[PDB]
């Protein structure tokens, strides 16, 4: 009674969605598409490894 | 808007309510308490001025140009009470009003819910039943043969009887019905 | 526009009475837009409605 | 615009229920000491809505102004803009004026 | 996943960038996470799995049907009904399935311009020159057919363009 | 704004165009013209997925203050270095361009004034 | 909380209803006050305006009106 | 397809031999029951039809439209059964025998297999209604707008017969397939203009066309409800069901023989829809919506494209079902005030709010409020239009405008304002009603779920 | 809430109130069943005055054809109460 | 609920700009006989009001109380 | 219907209308749901003028301004690669030509 | 003195400025007396059917049916072809039809051309 208000509006509701979405929605190509995350140079790749070479020697104008 | 209509208004009252008028739309003009006062003074002296005029042919020539000056000079948007036919709150509570007939088609249940209420109901309707046929003879034997020349309508002259036509009046829902 | 709005509504405190201007009758009235486009196209439509569509 | 439009309303709305459906500033006299505080949010949302550096609005009505400012523009759009941007604190200014400064003219049954 | 093709159904490897935090406070992004991941997707996953034991007890399956090429509308005579309702059967199949190709080059078309954010215009060629080729493939094959469309009204437009490619070919030859 | 009344009110042939600008080459008047140089690459800027009209020369300085922006989330007062740098090239590309528009100004005053000159000194 | 009508007299006020619009307009002020004092460049600018007529024609490559 | 025509027959013997106080109770029951039955034709081929048997088949445009027909007789039975209660028992039997007689010749109408018997049907349906009209309605006009019901169809469709057995003449049959499969251009003629007009002009009374419509607002006026509703519902559509079939046999003619109609029926739009907005009926109001909408779908398959063809399947399947609902809703209201006037009885929203519901949501649902199937239609028909025409935009949006104006107004004169004062009869909304509506607006909101039931043989 | 429950003698009180406050009516020689132009020697002018006050002192307008009648406070009191339900 | 009207006789129209209104008046032959009615307006509370920039500065004094001791207290902090 | 008196005691009040007498052929139209020939405080033909006026004003004035704009002193935006030719649009097989931005 | 204020279709004459209210004879009050009797005559005959304790139903107002009768019903027996009214038909009837016809047989014709000569980019025009 403190917090059954919170599992019933909104609990139950994620995880039906979540259900829906992670076991029925991705099971098709396409349905979710995701923006390309933004690559800055320096950045370490998760998958390869690979490093991004820096940003060719700024003329340092200061 | 209880009052019955005339066939005509006199020159009295079309001065009236002029007066009346003008002093409304000086107010909406004068915003400010002080600054109407002063213009209402104005404009009452400008009014009395020609209070005492006996020829009939120049007072309604003033009484027309007075309206032709105020129809020129009136606010375009002058203040309206708010339950005022051109007000915000018009007509907002009419959708809330319900005719008591209405309560002859409650259920059973419904009635069982109220007891004493549905008893002096019960009890108005008998008194408006007992007495239709005397305001009728009333009606009949006071109006002209000809016609009812005005919609006035006369009191109750008996002892024991009722004003004719007065059902609808006294039985009104509200002014604030829920 | 500041200034120019509290003088003007100081101006409003002087006891001097005097009609408004054409400018003030346009500006309250909305340009005379709805007492224009909600009048003369509108009648005319349901005019046209009744005498020729429907009669 | 949401933010102190909507809160705008809301203190109209407040004024117009203490004052019993009453909506003509011709009737709302002196609410700056009795209303003390939907005089200071209509106070704060005037200012925000007039472009008032540092608030709100600031951050999103003077850069779409400089913005017109140094574009490839009509011209007449610029200055009716320009315009349309005075009048915005003429009107504001009328509100303040009109329904919280002075003295009552509302009925006196408070 | 193993749901559909990769090959029909293509994406680039995703490259992701590794976190490389710079300042000492905390993320709210990071807590927020591992507060959706004890609290919604493990009783998720739960319940999946369970799912997954209650349908591998029992497993059926069901068969792609197969279609055999049964001659066309050329090879019909002019009055011979029943060669005629089976071309036009098997010329409806593969209008559908021509459909189908044109939704799949289009869905490649779609997540090729989400997925490349604002570099879509450059970074999109390929899939805007497949989606052009099969455009126009299908719009010479079934455009203005109209409704009541038919083998036989395709084969006529086919022959009118035929007729007109073999004529400006010759025009062309004549120079 | 002076220019835009000098312009509509004075001689418009004496005032450039700025849609149909520069109308002079580049080397009419300076004797050895160095090319712009752009320090981020196509691929950089590709990568970061910067807007089109903020691919400019300032690109690297955009790039950095992103990466900043990412790496320091919470904290979204940290980045005045990066910001005021990428700010200072955005003004000194408009200065640059300003200076374009003076150039070319200034060179149609002179090139109609010099044929002008050149006729009268021909009336006889 | 439970004020009567007046008629025709000030309304009755609470203190909490005072200070609180106090404290929030004495709060507005700060964050104007603080702002201007860390971010003025926002209002006043950062970078100077340069006079075109200030610069020399040689910066601009400009011929001397002979050639 | 016989396992629905037997059912409907055998509920004619059922009506005659049941009780005096149980012939209402059996009907709905057993028609709702051959509903049921009938819902099975909807699992339809992509390539192909339902070809039962030589006489009868069943394509995707016939369908819903089987559907409709069978699912209407319960609603009619309900809704017919408060104002004939004082008839005879022998005169309540021969009114549901001649709503059963309606129903099995729709039945065979949408599925006859040869031109011929669909047009014997097609033209066996004016009986029943005119006898319907004739008979039980409440004015003395009900005579003359029989007439008119009787006349302008038969005046449209006797040059048809003259066609169709000339066709027969010439290419030896008329079954559907055949002529489908062995069909031939039409030459530009005088003779195959006069052919063509033979073999179109039934079915554009019958729609009724912009010109040739001065019969739809005197008999759905005049008729009954259960006539009105029939009229609206499913006879409307019979003329969009045959043009969609023999437009095939008209090919290229179509292209030059389609402007005069075209032009009559984007013009008929706002026309009816301007004439709906000055209207002292409300019968009357409805009764010109119904032509309003059937000139887009005249529009749709004049202009010969499959997004057009789905559009007119759908917008009919809509408007049925809406015209219905809104025959029901007024005539709910006239047994109440015995007056078709619309400015009598106001406000009613405040004595009757669940009825006011029911007319909100199918006022909503008349000026095609998405995602509905009255707005996929008119928004499939639309961009046929455009494709066909850009300028033909500024048409059909113009009639839009209109659509809601009137519809609304219409909402806005019965239900909103305040009572009027000397009406004191106005009785709580009764289960039968109220179910009425229910079962006439739920399956419109469920097939929002699955367009592609209603979207025709194109899809 | 909303507004309290007025009540007759509010009405009433309100009334001579307003009244009292009239510099050409003297506040002793006034009363409830005091006639406007018998008792107190007004005119119609000032008859017109007294009903404006009225109206803006109880917030709502009352029709001229109303208003012409009303000649004493317990009119006016009737009146007000007639138009708001006021039965005590 | 359970209130009384305030007296009548305390409505007067002295040191309010119904004096000026009555002085005006009074210089053409005329007299205000609703002045005392208005005078509750200018009495209580409502005797005086703030200016308009007076409001604009509602609570000005304050915050720059503590928008100077604020910048004071952080301006010797930052010499660490 | 708007016109009538709205302080009379009507048989239908919100339609402004008595039991018995007789009814506008356009009742319909004049409902005041609908069209009102209230009078106004300007008169019509006055009102157009204006509207007409000030409506052809602001197009004259938007039309002018269109002929004679406003800018900054400034030259084009320079862009470094092509004029970002590969990036709007692409078509890298074409090696267009090359734009120079030097240095001033 | 002022700007005088001119009626229109529209904005019609106010009463006051209306000079009908302001020369007044013995004949225009006995009309006035006549319009008020009618209305009050009417006012009785509704009130008795209104306040009947017995009544049950909906008052029938003539008045009601005859605007809808004349307005639907009565029209055609009252109709006789004049030259205006055989105008009026023939233009709002047959000119709208032929003006659509007309500029839809334009469009059509240029867009076919168009087509002809194969210049008229319908590239990714699949659906139709
Ligand atoms: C999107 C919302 C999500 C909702 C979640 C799911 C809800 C399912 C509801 C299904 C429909 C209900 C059945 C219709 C008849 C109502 C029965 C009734 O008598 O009510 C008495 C009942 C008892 O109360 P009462 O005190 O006795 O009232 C008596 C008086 O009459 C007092 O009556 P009242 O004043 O209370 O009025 C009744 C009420 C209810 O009356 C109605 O009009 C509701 C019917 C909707 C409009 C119908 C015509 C318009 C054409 C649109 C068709 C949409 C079809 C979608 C598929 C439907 C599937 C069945 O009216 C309204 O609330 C206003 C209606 C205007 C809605 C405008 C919005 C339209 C577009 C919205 C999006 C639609 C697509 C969603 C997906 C989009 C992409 C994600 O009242 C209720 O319980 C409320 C009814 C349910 C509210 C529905 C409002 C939104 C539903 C829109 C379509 C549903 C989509 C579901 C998919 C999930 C999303
Ligand atoms: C930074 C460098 C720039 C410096 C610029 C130079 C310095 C400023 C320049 C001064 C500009 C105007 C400033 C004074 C404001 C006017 C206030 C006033 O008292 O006016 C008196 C009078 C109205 O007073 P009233 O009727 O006695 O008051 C009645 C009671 O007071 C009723 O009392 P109430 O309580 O109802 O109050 C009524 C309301 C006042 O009632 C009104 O509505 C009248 C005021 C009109 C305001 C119009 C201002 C802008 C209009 C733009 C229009 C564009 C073209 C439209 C022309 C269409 C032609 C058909 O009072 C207020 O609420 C406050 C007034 C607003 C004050 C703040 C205005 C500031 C913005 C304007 C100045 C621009 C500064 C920024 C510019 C930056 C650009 C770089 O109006 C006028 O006579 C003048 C109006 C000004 C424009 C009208 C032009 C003449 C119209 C006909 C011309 C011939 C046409 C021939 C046919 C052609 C056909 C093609
Ligand atoms: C209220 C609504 C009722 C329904 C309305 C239905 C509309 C029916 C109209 C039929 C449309 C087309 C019919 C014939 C096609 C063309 C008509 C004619 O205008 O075109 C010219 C026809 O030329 C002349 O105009 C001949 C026709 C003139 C005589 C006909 C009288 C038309 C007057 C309008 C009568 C009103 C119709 C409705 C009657 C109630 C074309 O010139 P041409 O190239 O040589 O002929 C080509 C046709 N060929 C190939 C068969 C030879
Ligand atoms: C494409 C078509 C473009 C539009 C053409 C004109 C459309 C005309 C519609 C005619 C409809 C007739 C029936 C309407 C029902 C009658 C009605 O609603 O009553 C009028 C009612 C009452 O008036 P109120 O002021 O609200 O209240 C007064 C009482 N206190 O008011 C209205 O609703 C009138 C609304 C009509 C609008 C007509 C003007 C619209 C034309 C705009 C054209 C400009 C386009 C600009 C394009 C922008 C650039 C992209
Ligand atoms: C509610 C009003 C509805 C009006 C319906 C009536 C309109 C129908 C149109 C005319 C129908 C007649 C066509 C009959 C069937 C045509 C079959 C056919 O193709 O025969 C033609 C012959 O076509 C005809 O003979 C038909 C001519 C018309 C005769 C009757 C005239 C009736 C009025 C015609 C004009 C009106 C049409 C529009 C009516 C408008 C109504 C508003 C060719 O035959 P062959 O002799 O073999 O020629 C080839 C070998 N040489
Ligand atoms: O005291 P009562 O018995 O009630 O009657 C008083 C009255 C004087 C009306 C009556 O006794 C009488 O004798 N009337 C004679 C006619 C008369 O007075 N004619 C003159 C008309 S008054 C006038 O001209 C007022 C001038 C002011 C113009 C008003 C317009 C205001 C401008 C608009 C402001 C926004």
């Amino acid at each position: 009674r403190h917090s059954i208000f919170a599992v019933t509006h909104v609990l139950i509701p994620v995880w039906i969605i979540h259900y829906y979405l992670k076991y029925h929605v991705t099971a098709k190509p396409y349905t979710v598409v995701e923006r390309k995350p933004r690559i800055f140079p320096g950045d370490t790749i998760l998958e390869t490894g690979e490093v991004i070479p820096l940003m060719k020697e700024f003329p340092d104008q200061h | 808007a209880f009052s019955a209509p005339a066939a005509y208004l006199t020159h009295q009252q079309k001065v009236l309510r002029l007066y009346k008028r003008a002093l409304r739309h000086l107010e909406s003009w004068c915003v400010h308490r002080d600054k109407y006062r002063y213009f209402a003074c104005l404009m009452r002296a400008r009014f009395d001025e020609h209070k005492n005029e006996k020829d009939m042919v120049k007072a309604t020539q003033l009484l027309r140009q007075a309206e032709e000056e105020f129809w020129y000079g009136q606010h375009p948007q002058p203040y309206i009470f708010p339950e005022s036919p051109g007000g915000t709150s018009y007509e907002r509570y009419e959708c809330y009003k319900v005719p008591e007939w209405c309560l002859d088609d409650w259920h059973p249940s419904e009635k069982a819910m109220y007891p004493d209420y549905f008893a002096k109901r019960e009890q108005w309707k008998r008194l408006r039943r007992e007495s239709w046929e005397r305001e009728v003879k009333q009606l009949q034997e006071e109006t002209p043969p000809g016609g009812p020349r005005t919609e006035a309508l006369p009191p109750a002259r008996k002892e024991g009887d009722l004003p004719p036509l007065w059902w609808h009046i006294v039985t009104r829902p509200r002014e604030r019905p829920m | 526009g500041f200034m120019l709005a509290l003088e003007l509504n100081n101006t409003t405190y002087y006891l001097k009475f005097k009609y408004p201007s054409q400018t003030y009758k346009f500006s309250n009235m909305l340009g005379y837009y709805p007492s224009i486009m909600h009048r003369l196209p509108t009648y005319h439509n349901l005019s046209m409605s009744q005498k020729s569509a429907s009669s | 615009h949401a933010f102190f439009k909507a809160m705008l309303f809301m203190c109209s709305g407040s004024i117009i229920h203490s004052l019993n459906d009453e909506q003509d500033i011709r009737k709302m006299g002196g609410l700056y000491k009795a209303m003390p505080f939907t005089t200071t949010a209509l106070i704060i949302g005037s200012l925000a809505l007039t472009g008032m550096p540092y608030l709100t609005g600031f951050y999103s009505k003077d850069l779409i102004i400089e913005a017109v400012n140094m574009s490839y523009t009509n011209a007449w759009a610029l200055l009716m803009t320009l315009i349309a941007t005075s009048l915005t604190a003429a009107y504001s200014t009328r509100i303040i004026f009109f329904a919280f400064l002075g003295k009552p003219r509302f009925p006196p049954l408070v | 996943p193993d749901s559909w093709d990769k090959d029909v159904y293509p994406e680039p490897p995703r490259r992701t960038p590794a976190p490389a935090p710079q300042t000492s406070l905390p993320n709210p992004v990071t807590y927020l996470t591992k507060i959706f991941d004890l609290l919604v997707d493990r009783p998720v996953t739960l319940a999946r799995e369970f799912i997954e034991q209650q349908h591998a007890k029992n497993r059926y399956y069901y068969y792609h049907r197969e279609f055999r090429r049964v001659p066309d509308i050329t090879e019909c005579e002019e009055k011979d009904i029943l060669c005629m309702f089976e071309a036009e059967m098997q010329w409806r199949r593969d209008y559908k399935v021509d459909q189908e190709i044109v939704n799949i080059i289009q869905e490649r078309l779609k997540a090729c311009q989400q997925r490349e954010g604002e570099s879509y215009r450059q970074n999109c060629a390929k899939e805007l020159e497949q989606f052009t080729q099969v455009s126009k493939a299908f719009q010479d094959r079934y455009s203005d057919l109209g409704a009541h469309y038919s083998a036989r009204k395709c084969l006529a437009k086919q022959k009118q363009r035929m007729l007109a490619e073999r004529k400006a070919a010759k025009e062309a030859a004549a120079a | 704004g002076a220019h835009l009344a000098r312009r509509y009110l004075g001689d418009a042939s004496k005032e450039p165009d700025p849609l149909r600008m520069p109308t002079f080459p580049p080397d009419y008047g300076f004797p050895e013209r160095k090319e712009r140089e752009m320090v981020a690459t196509q691929q950089e800027m590709n990568d970061a997925q910067l807007m089109l009209q903020q691919r400019d020369y300032c690109a690297h300085y955009l790039i950095q203050l992103l990466k900043c922006k990412r790496d320091s989330f919470p904290n979204f007062l940290a980045c005045k270095h990066e910001q005021h740098d990428w700010d200072y090239c955005e003004h000194l590309d408009y200065v640059k361009r300003m200076k374009e528009f003076e150039r070319e100004r200034r060179l149609l005053q002179r090139k109609k004034r010099r044929e002008q000159r050149e006729a009268e000194m021909a009336r006889g | 909380v439970h004020i009567e009508p007046r008629y025709r007299q000030f309304p009755q006020l609470t203190r909490s209803q005072l200070i609180q619009a106090e404290f929030f307009s004495a709060t507005m002020w700060f964050w104007i006050l603080w702002r201007f004092w860390h971010d003025s460049d926002a209002v006043l600018g950062h970078f100077p305006y340069p006079d075109p007529s200030q610069w020399t024609d040689e910066e601009l490559g400009i011929l001397p009106d002979d050639e | 397809m016989l396992k629905i025509i037997i059912p409907t027959t055998m509920l004619l013997p059922m009506t005659w031999m049941s009780k005096h106080n149980m012939i209402w109770i059996n009907a709905t029951v057993h028609s709702l029951l051959i509903s049921l039955i009938s819902l099975s034709l909807l699992n339809q081929l992509g390539e192909n039809s339902l070809n039962f048997s030589l006489t009868f088949f069943s394509d995707s445009l016939s369908a819903p439209l089987l559907v409709l027909t069978t699912w209407l007789l319960p609603l009619m039975l309900m809704a017919s059964q408060s104002h004939l209660s004082k008839e005879t028992t022998t005169r309540k039997k021969l009114y549901i025998t001649m709503l059963i007689l309606l129903q099995l010749f729709l039945i065979m109408t949408f599925t006859a297999t040869e031109l011929i018997l669909f047009y014997i049907l097609f033209e066996a349906t004016l009986v029943p209604t005119l006898i319907i009209i004739t008979r039980w309605g409440n004015q003395t006009e009900r005579l003359n707008a029989g007439l008119y019901f009787l006349f302008y169809t038969l005046a449209g469709s006797l040059p048809l017969l003259v066609a169709l057995v000339y066709i027969q003449n010439t290419t030896g049959s008329l079954n559907f397939l055949i002529i489908h499969y062995w069909s031939h251009p039409l030459s530009n003629s005088w003779s195959n203009i006069f052919m063509w007009l033979a073999c179109i002009m039934a079915f554009m009374v019958k729609m009724p066309l912009y010109g040739l419509h001065l019969w739809l607002p005197k008999a759905h006026v005049e008729a009954p409800i259960a006539g009105s509703m029939v009229l609206a519902a499913v006879l409307l559509k019979l003329g969009g069901y045959g043009m969609m079939r023999i437009t095939t046999i008209l090919n290229p003619l179509t292209n030059y023989m389609a402007y005069p109609f075209l032009m009559l029926s984007m013009w008929g739009m706002i026309m009816t829809s301007s004439i709906c907005l000055r209207q002292t009926d409300l019968k009357s109001l409805i009764a010109y919506s119904s032509v309003s909408h059937m000139a887009l779908v005249i529009v749709a398959i004049m202009i010969q494209t499959p997004w057009s063809f789905m559009g007119a399947t759908a917008l009919m399947i809509a408007h049925g079902l809406t015209s219905s609902m809104l025959f029901c809703l007024a005539n709910t209201n006239y047994e109440r005030v015995h007056s078709r006037t619309m400015i009598l009885a106001r406000g009613l929203q405040t004595l009757l709010p669940l009825m006011a519901t029911w007319w909100l949501v199918a006022s909503l649902t008349n000026l095609a409020l998405p995602p509905s199937i009255n707005l996929i239609g008119e928004l499939f028909i639309i961009t046929a239009s455009f494709s066909w025409s850009n300028i033909t935009i500024i048409l059909m949006g113009m009639n839009m405008m209109i659509t809601a104006l009137y519809s609304l107004y219409m909402l806005i004169t019965t239900q909103r304002g305040k009572y009027t004062h000397h009406i004191n009869n106005i009785k709580p909304s009764f289960t039968r009603e109220n179910a009425l509506m229910a079962l006439h607006i739920l399956p419109l909101l469920l097939l929002t779920l699955n367009p592609k039931m209603i979207l025709g043989p194109l899809y | 809430s909303d507004a309290p429950p007025l009540t007759l003698e509010a009405i009433k009180d309100r009334v001579l109130y307003v009244l009292k406050l009239y510099d050409k009516i003297d506040p002793e020689k006034l009363s409830v069943n005091s006639h406007f132009m018998k008792d107190l020697g007004l005119d119609s002018l000032d008859q017109v005055e007294i009903i404006m006050a009225m109206e803006d002192e109880f917030g709502f307008e009352i029709p001229d054809i109303d208003a012409e009648k009303l000649m004493c406070p317990q009119e006016i009191v009737d009146y007000i109460a007639d138009k708001k339900d006021v039965y005590e | 609920s359970k209130m009384e009207l305030p007296d009548y006789k305390q409505w007067k129209i002295e040191g309010t700009p119904l004096e000026t209104v009555q002085e005006k008046l009074a210089a053409r032959g005329l007299r205000d006989p609703w002045g005392r009615n208005e005078a509750w307006r200018y009495s209580g509370g409502f005797a005086n009001n703030v200016s308009f920039v007076g409001a604009l500065l509602k609570g000005f004094k304050w915050g720059f109380a503590a928008f100077v001791v604020a910048v004071g207290a952080e301006y010797y902090l930052e010499s660490q | 219907q708007q016109e009538r008196d709205p302080w009379y005691d009507w048989d239908h009040p919100d339609l402004r209308l008595n039991w018995g007498e007789p009814i506008h052929w356009d009742l319909d139209m004049y409902i005041r749901n609908r069209v009102d020939t209230s009078p106004t405080p300007v008169s019509w033909n006055t009102m157009c003028k204006h509207l007409f006026g000030f409506v052809a004003f602001m197009l004259f004035m938007f039309w002018v301004g269109e002929i004679y704009p406003s800018y900054q002193p400034v030259g084009p935006k320079q862009y470094p690669y092509n004029d970002l030719y590969l990036e709007r649009g692409g078509d890298p097989t074409k090696e267009p030509e090359p734009v120079v931005h030097y240095e001033i | 003195s002022f700007p005088k204020y001119k009626p229109s279709r529209l904005a019609t004459l106010p009463a006051t400025l209306d000079p009908a209210e302001y020369d007044i004879s013995p004949e225009t009050r006995k009309a006035q007396a006549e319009r008020l009797a009618i209305r009050s005559r009417l006012k009785r005959e509704y009130l008795l059917q209104y306040n009947d304790p017995n009544r049950l139903g909906v008052i029938e107002d003539p008045a009601l049916i005859r605007w809808t009768y004349a307005r639907s019903a009565n029209i055609y027996p009252n109709f006789r072809p004049t030259p205006k009214t055989s105008l009026l038909g023939a233009l709002f009837g047959i000119g709208p039809l032929f003006f659509w016809y007309y500029v839809f047989k334009t469009d059509r014709d240029k867009k076919e051309k168009l087509i002809q000569e194969g210049k008229l980019d319908q590239t990714f025009n699949i659906s139709y």
